[PDB]
C-alpha cells in the first residue's frame, strides 16, 4: 500500500512495461465504445485517482450524431468521419491509421466491431509505432480461414474435429511458432478443397449423411448447401460449385444438436497465456447468440479442464496476445470438438468478468503497455498472490487456484420484431428506464432522447444478473426484465426473452443450439394480456384521443372568434377494433372528466381513468389498476398494458372506395364495370366549390354505388371494387356478448357520508353535461336522486362528517375545545331517533368562539383560527339542521341549471356564444363549459 | 435574405477571387465571359465595386499582352 | 411476481407529479391531499382503508405513521 | 448547497443513473414527473459494494460522477 | 421584416464572482462559432443535440453542456 502513481508513465515504470499510453482511439461505436470507455475509466480512477487519466478519441458519423449516440457524450475528443456503411467510417483501416496519426494517439482499440476481423490493421499500426490492443497480424493470418484453423489446431494437443475436409493433420509443433506455409499442409488443402464433381463424395463416404458443402467465399444466403441424403450429394454439391464459380469449394461434416461452449483466453506479450473461465452460449436463434451463461456447468470438471488446456496450448503456439475466445462443440456424452478461435474480445465478455473479479479491457490496456501477467493486480489476486508485489506466478502449477464466484446470466436486448419473424426495426426512443437492483445491472447505447438509425446495428443493450447458483440468477434476470420499460417507434424483443427464461426446458438446462429454432416453428409468441382487458384499454385510448382533439380544435376555433355548432364537441366516441379476426364495436362515453364508460352490445363497464404526464393512462378497471400506453400506426394500434403488448388491426380491408370529405359528386371518370389500376383517377367530386379528383387505391373492377350527382359525406360508400382477395376475407364475426362486470364502487352501505359525496358528485357532473346514453340515462340517475334524498334525511350524516374532520386534526387543537367537542357530539349521538334531536352546531361554535374570546396572541392566534376551519364549515352547513342542509343542496343544483340555461335564451346559438365570448374575454374554457 | 445582408463583405471576396483568376493572364473563355457580363449588370450601388472590377477585366482582355506586339513589330 | 397485492394511497399531488410508486402498485385508492395528517399520518384513515378494501396487513416503514403507537392497536 | 441547504422543488427533465457491476440505486421519480411542495427530500439512493472500504469508495465516486440529473430543482 | 432583425452577432454579458465579462458571438458556419473578447477570438465547433444541450469542441477537448435561464441567473 505504498504505490504512488499519478501519470501512466510512472505506472509503466513501476510495473515493468515498455510503452506509455495516454490516448486511445476507439475504432467502433455503440455498445463497444461505451463499455471500453467505462471500464477503463473505472480502472484509471482506481490507479491514478483521476477518472480521466486516459483520454479516448472516437470517430463520429452524422448518423450517430443525429441519433444522439451515447458514446459521443462520454468521449473526451471526437473527430467526424464520412457516414454510410462500415467501409467508409470504421472498417477502413487506412482511415483508422490516418486518424491515429493526425491526432497523436498511442493505441487503438477495436473490440468486436468491424475492423477486428481485418488482419491488415495491426500491421499498419505497428509500422507507425502504434500499439494495437489485440493480436498481431501473424496470428490472425495463422488464424485465417477455416481450413488453416482446423489444421493448425492439430499441431499440439489435438482437439477432435468433425472431418474439416478430412481428419488428416501435419507434423508436431507443440510449443513452437510457425506460419501456414503451403508446403506441408498443401496436401491437406488439396484434400480440404475440391475441384471435380466426385471429389466431395470422398468426404461423404466417411462423415455420413449430414454433409455441409460451402464455397471458400460462401455466406450471405448463397454458396451454402446442406445435404441430408447420400445419393443427392452430387446435386447440391454441383450447385455449390455453381454458387461461386471459379472458387475452391470445401466439404465438412455437419454438427449434431449439442452444446456450444467457449473458453476465454488472455495473454501477455512475453509468452504467458492463461485460461480465465468458460461460457455456455447455447441459446441461439439462426446462429445468433441471445442468452449467455458464465459457469460452464454442463461440462464435467475433467473434460472442461481438458478443453481449457487445449485452448491455452493453441494460444501459446500460435502467438496470440491480449485476449480471445476458443469455441468448442460439446456433445452430451462428454466429447468436445474444436470449432474456431475468435481473435478479439467478445461482447459477452462481462460474463467472465463478474465471476472472476477481473477487468478485461483494462487488462488489454495494461498488456498493450507491455506489462506481464504476473504484475497485473486482478490476475495476481485471482491466483492467491498479494496484489502489491512483483513476485512471478507459476501459472501451470497454480492453475487449480482460480475458481468462479457464483453464476451469471447475460441477456441481450435486440431491436428485432418477434411478430412476423425477426425483422430488424428502427426509430426513435421515447423512454428507456432500466431499474437496477442488487446483483443486476445493464447498459445501453442509446438514451431516452435519441434513436436507432439504419446503419445502427441491433443489440442496443445488455442486462446482467448474478446469483449464487443457476436458479437465483434466473430469478433475478426474470424479475428485472419484467420491470424495465422500453418505449419507442421500434419493437424491442424483451417479452420473448422472458418467455424463454420461464420455459422449463431452459431452467432444467435441457437445451441445444437448435432449441429456439424448433420453438419458433411451433409459434410460441405468447405473453399477451387477456382479450377483454385489451379491448377495453384500446377503446379508452382511441376515444380519449378523439375527445381531446375535439376539445382542442373547438377551443382553438373559439379563440379565433369562430363558433362551431354544438355537435363537434362530442362526449361519445365509436371505436372499432379487430383482434385475431374478431371485430369488436364499442361506444365510449364519460360520467365525469375521469369516469369513463365502455359499452358493448348493451352492457356497460365503468373505468376510472387518470391522465399521466408521460402520455399514458392510469386505469382502475375491476379493482386492479393498470398503466397503459398506445401508439397509432398506419393500420394498427399498438396497446401496451403494463409490460405486455397487444396489437389491434384498424379495418381497411373491404376495398370500398369512400369519399374523404363532404361535398357533391359531379361525375365518374371510368365506366361502371371497367377495370381500374391503383393511382388512376376514377371519380370527380367537388367540395368547397373547388374540384378534387379521386385516385383508386387498389387495382380491380369498379362498380359504382352512387349515381352521378349526389351528396357526399366523409367516409361514405361511393364505389366498390372487386379484387382477387389475397387475404383478409370475412374478418368480422362480430362479437355479440357482454364485457366483464362484478364491481362498480357504488358504496352499497359504506358509511353513508361517503355515499353523499359519491351521488352528489355524479349529479353535479350530470349538470355539467356528463351524461350516459339513451337506455342508460335515467336508469341510474333516478337511483342517485333516491339515495341522495335518503342520505340527506338521515340524522347521522353531520356527526360522521364531524368525525372525519376532527380526527384528521388531533394536534394543534387546544385540549379544552377538543374535549368539549367530543362530549357534545357524543350527546348528539345519544339522542338519535328523537323528535327533539338536533345537531349541536351552535354549541361547537360556542366553545370555539369562547377559546377565540380568550384570544391567544402571536402564532397561538392564527393556528387556532386555521386548524378549526373544517369545523366552522361543517357547523355553518348545519345551522338549521339536516332539513335546511337538504334544501340547500337541492337548491344549489337548481342554481347550476339556471347558471347555464339563462345564458342561452334570447336568440340563436351563435349570438349567445358571442355574448359569452365577449364577457369572458380572458378565458375560453369557461365558454366551452357553458 | 441572410446572405444578402452581408453584401459588402461578399463583394470584397468577389474582387479577390477575380484578381486571382483573371489577373496576369489577359484571356477569357466563354464560361467566364458569361459570368463577367452578367456581373457588370448589377446596377445597384451596393454592388458597384464588383461590377467595376469585372468591367476592368472584360475591357482589358482585348489588348495583346505585350509579347505579340514585341514579336510582330 | 404478483402473488402479494399492494394497495397504495394516492394524493392528487403525487398523481400530478407522476410518483413512481403509483405505476408499480396493484390497486390505488385516492385520499385527501395536503400535509401528512390528512393522508398518511391519519391512523384512523389507514384503518378505514384497510377495512374498506379487505387487506390482511399494513406496512408503514419509515414514513409518518410508524412513530404513532396508536396504529398497531 | 449554494446559499445553505434550502430544499428545492420542481420538474425533472432527465434522470439517468448508469448502473454498473456492484453499483445500483433507485429513485422515487422518473424523467417525466417532479417533486412537489409536500414531497420530502431524499428522492433517491445509490449503493456500492466492494471487498473493502477503498473499493467501495472508488465505485461510489465513479458512479456518482457518471450520473445525470437535470431539472428545475 | 428588414434584414437587421435576422442578426448573426450577439452581445453577451455575464458576471462571475463579481467580475463582468463582455463578449461577442458570431459564426463562420452553421456549426462553427467564434467568441470574441477584448479583440481576441476563439473558435469552437458546436453541434446541437436532440436533448436540448450542446456538444462543443473547444481546445481539442469535447464537452457536453446545458443551460437553464432563470429570472436573474444563468
Amino acid at each position: 500500500r505504498d504505490f504512488t502513481v499519478a501519470s501512466p508513465a510512472e505506472f509503466v515504470t513501476r510495473f515493468g512495461g515498455n510503452k506509455v499510453i495516454e490516448k486511445v482511439l476507439i475504432a467502433n461505436n455503440g455498445i463497444a465504445a461505451v463499455k471500453c470507455m467505462r471500464s477503463i475509466r473505472r480502472w484509471s480512477y482506481e490507479m491514478f485517482r483521476n477518472e480521466r487519466a486516459i483520454r479516448f478519441v472516437v470517430m463520429v458519423t452524422p448518423e450517430d450524431l443525429k441519433a444522439n449516440a451515447e458514446y459521443i457524450k462520454m468521449a473526451d475528443h471526437y473527430v467526424p468521419v464520412p457516414g454510410g456503411p462500415n467501409n467508409n467510417n470504421y472498417a477502413n483501416v487506412e482511415l483508422i491509421l490516418d486518424i491515429a496519426k493526425r491526432i497523436p494517439v498511442q493505441a487503438v482499440w477495436a473490440g468486436w466491431g468491424h475492423a477486428s476481423e481485418n488482419p491488415k490493421l495491426p500491421e499498419l499500426l505497428l509500422k507507425n509505432g502504434i500499439a494495437f490492443m489485440g493480436p498481431p497480424s501473424q496470428a490472425m493470418w495463422a488464424l485465417g480461414d477455416k481450413i488453416a484453423s482446423s489444421i493448425v489446431a492439430q499441431t499440439a494437443g489435438i482437439p477432435t474435429l468433425p472431418w474439416s475436409g478430412s481428419g488428416l493433420r501435419v507434423d508436431w509443433q507443440e510449443n513452437d511458432f510457425s506460419k501456414r506455409i503451403l508446403n506441408v499442409p498443401q496436401e491437406l488443402y488439396e484434400k480440404g478443397y475440391v475441384k471435380d464433381v466426385d471429389d466431395g463424395l470422398q468426404a461423404a463416404e466417411e462423415v455420413g449423411y449430414p454433409v455441409m458443402i460451402k464455397a471458400s467465399e460462401g455466406g450471405g444466403g448463397k454458396g451454402i448447401r446442406k445435404v441430408n441424403n447420400a445419393d443427392d450429394f452430387p446435386n447440391l454439391f454441383r450447385q455449390v460449385q455453381a454458387e461461386v464459380p471459379g472458387s475452391p469449394i470445401f466439404v465438412m461434416r455437419l454438427a449434431k444438436q449439442s452444446r456450444h461452449l467457449e473458453v476465454q483466453i488472455l495473454a501477455d506479450q512475453y509468452g504467458n497465456a492463461i485460461s480465465l473461465f468458460g461460457r455456455d452460449c447455447s441459446v441461439q436463434r439462426r446462429h445468433q447468440k441471445i442468452i449467455e451463461e458464465a459457469p460452464a456447468t454442463i461440462a464435467t470438471p475433467a473434460v472442461f479442464e481438458h478443453m481449457e488446456q487445449c485452448a491455452v496450448k493453441l494460444a501459446k503456439m500460435v502467438g496470440y496476445v491480449s485476449a480471445g475466445t476458443v469455441e468448442y462443440l460439446y456433445s452430451q456424452d462428454g466429447s468436445f470438438y474444436f470449432l474456431e478461435l475468435n481473435p478479439r474480445l467478445q461482447v459477452e465478455h462481462p460474463c467472465t468478468e463478474m465471476v472472476a473479479d477481473v477487468n478485461l479491457p483494462a487488462a488489454q490496456l495494461q498488456i498493450a503497455m507491455g506489462i506481464p501477467l504476473y504484475r497485473i493486480k486482478d490476475i495476481r489476486m485471482m491466483y492467491g498472490v498479494s496484489p502489491w508485489g512483483d513476485s512471478p506466478i507459476d501459472f501451470e502449477d497454480s492453475a487449480h487456484v482460480p475458481c468462479p464466484r457464483g453464476h451469471v446470466i447475460a441477456a441481450r436486448i435486440t431491436s428485432e420484431n418477434p411478430d412476423e419473424g425477426f425483422k430488424p426495426s428502427s426509430g426513435t426512443v421515447q423512454e428507456l428506464n432500466f431499474r437496477s437492483n442488487k446483483n443486476v445491472w445493464g447498459y445501453f447505447s442509446v438514451a431516452a432522447a435519441g434513436g436507432l438509425h439504419e446503419f445502427a446495428d441491433s443489440q442496443f443493450g445488455h442486462c446482467f444478473s448474478w446469483g449464487e447458483n443457476r436458479e437465483e440468477a434466473i430469478s433475478n434476470m426474470v424479475v428485472a426484465l419484467k420491470e424495465l420499460s422500453i418505449r419507442g417507434d421500434f419493437r424491442t424483443t424483451v417479452e420473448y426473452l422472458i418467455k424463454l427464461l420461464e420455459t422449463e426446458s431452459f431452467q432444467m438446462n435441457r437445451i441445444d443450439t437448435g432449441w429456439l429454432d424448433r420453438l419458433i416453428a411451433e409459434k410460441v409468441q405468447a405473453e399477451r394480456p387477456d382479450t377483454m382487458l385489451g379491448v377495453v384499454c384500446g377503446a379508452l385510448h382511441v376515444a380519449d384521443v378523439s375527445l381531446r382533439n375535439s376539445v382542442s380544435n373547438f377551443l382553438h376555433s373559439l379563440e379565433r372568434g369562430q363558433v362551431l355548432p354544438a355537435h363537434t364537441l362530442l362526449n361519445t366516441v365509436d371505436v372499432e377494433l379487430i383482434y385475431e379476426g374478431v371485430k369488436y364495436v364499442l361506444k365510449v362515453t364519460r360520467q365525469s372528466p375521469n369516469s369513463y364508460v365502455v359499452i358493448m352490445n348493451g352492457s356497460c363497464v365503468e373505468v376510472d381513468v387518470h391522465r399521466l404526464s408521460d402520455g399514458g393512462l392510469l386505469l382502475s378497471y375491476d379493482g386492479s389498476s393498470y398503466t397503459t400506453y398506445m401508439k397509432e400506426e398506419v393500420d394498427r394500434y399498438r396497446i401496451t398494458i403494463g409490460n405486455k403488448t397487444c396489437v389491434f388491426e384498424k379495418e381497411n380491408d373491404p376495398s370500398v372506395m369512400r369519399s374523404p370529405s363532404a361535398g357533391k359528386l359531379i361525375q365518374y371518370i371510368v365506366e361502371d364495370g371497367g377495370h381500374v389500376f391503383a393511382g388512376q383517377c376514377y371519380a370527380e367530386i367537388e367540395v368547397m366549390k373547388m374540384v378534387m379528383t379521386l385516385t383508386a387505391v387498389e387495382s380491380g373492377c369498379i362498380h359504382y354505388v352512387k349515381r352521378p350527382g349526389a351528396a357526399l359525406d366523409p367516409g361514405c360508400v361511393l364505389a366498390k371494387m372487386q379484387l382477387d382477395n389475397p387475404s383478409k376475407v370475412q374478418q368480422a364475426e362480430l362479437h355479440t356478448g357482454s364485457l366483464p362486470r362484478i364491481q362498480s364502487t357504488a358504496l352499497r352501505g359504506e358509511k353513508l357520508h361517503r355515499v353523499f359525496h359519491y351521488v352528489l358528485d355524479n349529479l353535479v357532473n350530470v349538470m355539467n353535461g356528463y351524461c350516459l346514453p339513451d337506455p342508460f340515462f335515467s336508469s341510474k340517475v333516478k337511483d342517485w336522486v333516491e339515495r341522495l334524498m335518503k342520505t340527506l334525511r338521515d340524522p347521522s350524516l353531520p356527526l360522521l362528517e364531524l368525525q372525519d374532520i376532527m380526527t384528521s386534526v388531533s394536534g394543534r387543537i387546544p385540549p379544552n375545545v377538543e374535549k368539549s367537542i367530543k362530549k357534545e357530539m357524543a350527546q348528539y349521538a345519544s339522542n338519535i331517533t328523537s323528535v327533539l334531536c338536533q345537531f349541536p352546531s351552535q354549541q361547537i361554535a360556542n366553545i370555539l368562539d369562547s377559546h377565540a374570546a380568550t384570544l391567544n396572541r402571536k402564532s397561538e392566534r392564527e393556528v387556532f383560527f386555521m386548524n378549526t376551519q373544517s369545523i366552522v364549515q361543517l357547523v355553518q352547513r348545519y345551522r338549521s339542521g339536516i332539513r335546511g342542509h337538504m334544501k340547500a343542496v337541492v337548491m344549489d343544483l337548481l342554481r347550476q341549471y339556471l347558471r347555464v340555461e339563462t345564458q342561452f335564451q334570447n336568440g340563436h346559438y351563435d349570438k349567445c356564444v358571442f355574448a359569452l365570448r365577449e364577457e369572458n374575454k380572458s378565458d375560453m374554457n369557461t365558454v366551452l363549459n357553458y | 435574405i441572410f446572405s444578402h445582408a452581408q453584401v459588402t463583405k461578399k463583394n470584397l471576396l468577389v474582387t479577390m477571387l477575380i484578381d486571382q483568376l483573371c489577373g496576369r493572364d489577359p484571356t477569357l473563355t466563354d464560361e467566364l465571359l458569361n459570368i463577367l457580363t452578367e456581373l457588370t449588370q448589377l446596377s445597384k450601388t451596393t454592388n458597384a465595386k464588383v461590377a467595376l472590377r469585372a468591367r476592368q477585366v472584360l475591357i482589358a482582355s482585348h489588348l495583346p499582352s505585350y509579347e505579340l506586339r514585341h514579336n510582330q513589330v
